[PDB]
């Protein structure tokens, strides 16, 4: 775990199946943010 | 977006040229003209399909 | 700044001091929407010149 939670570290689908059996249920949706984020970014209302 | 505007508004090598460049301008200048082509390949690739 | 072209962000500060001190709200709003940590900002010295000078007596 980590402090400021469970970190892998896993170099380059194993994953899933820890995943859902020892954290948390499986998932009717799934959604990613594939575009990265700047180092700015204009947070203007709309966003 | 700096580049999702170039997509939303292509949905030609000229016209994709014309877009890339008016949307984001200073960027390309840095970058050279083959790695350019290979990005306007990626582009045309996207571009196959809409739906 | 909609072309994020060059700018980390963090001179500008200084000209946002100057929109503070010329009341000009909107470009206050601009700074603070693009990307601009008012807690890290406001410091001792820069509260201190604030209210030393450019506040009316």
């Amino acid at each position: 775990d980590i402090q400021f939670g469970k970190y892998i570290r896993l170099s380059c689908e194993t994953l899933y199946d820890l995943m859902t059996q020892h954290w948390h249920l499986k998932t009717p949706n799934l959604v990613i943010s594939v575009t990265g984020g700047a180092k700015n970014f204009a947070l203007k209302p709309r966003m | 977006g700096r580049i999702a505007d170039v997509i939303a508004s292509l949905v030609a090598s000229s016209c994709v040229k014309e877009s890339l460049l008016r949307f984001l301008p200073r960027t390309i200048s840095r970058l050279s003209e083959e790695e350019t082509e290979s990005w306007i390949k990626w582009i045309k690739e996207v571009l196959e399909s809409p739906h | 700044f909609t072309n994020d072209r060059n700018w980390e962000s963090a001179d500008l500060q200084d000209v946002m001091f100057t929109a503070l001190v010329k009341d000009r709200p909107k470009f206050v709003r601009l700074f603070l929407e693009n990307g601009l940590n008012l807690r890290k900002f406001l410091t001792t010295e820069v509260l201190r010149e604030l209210y030393t000078n450019n506040f009316s007596s």
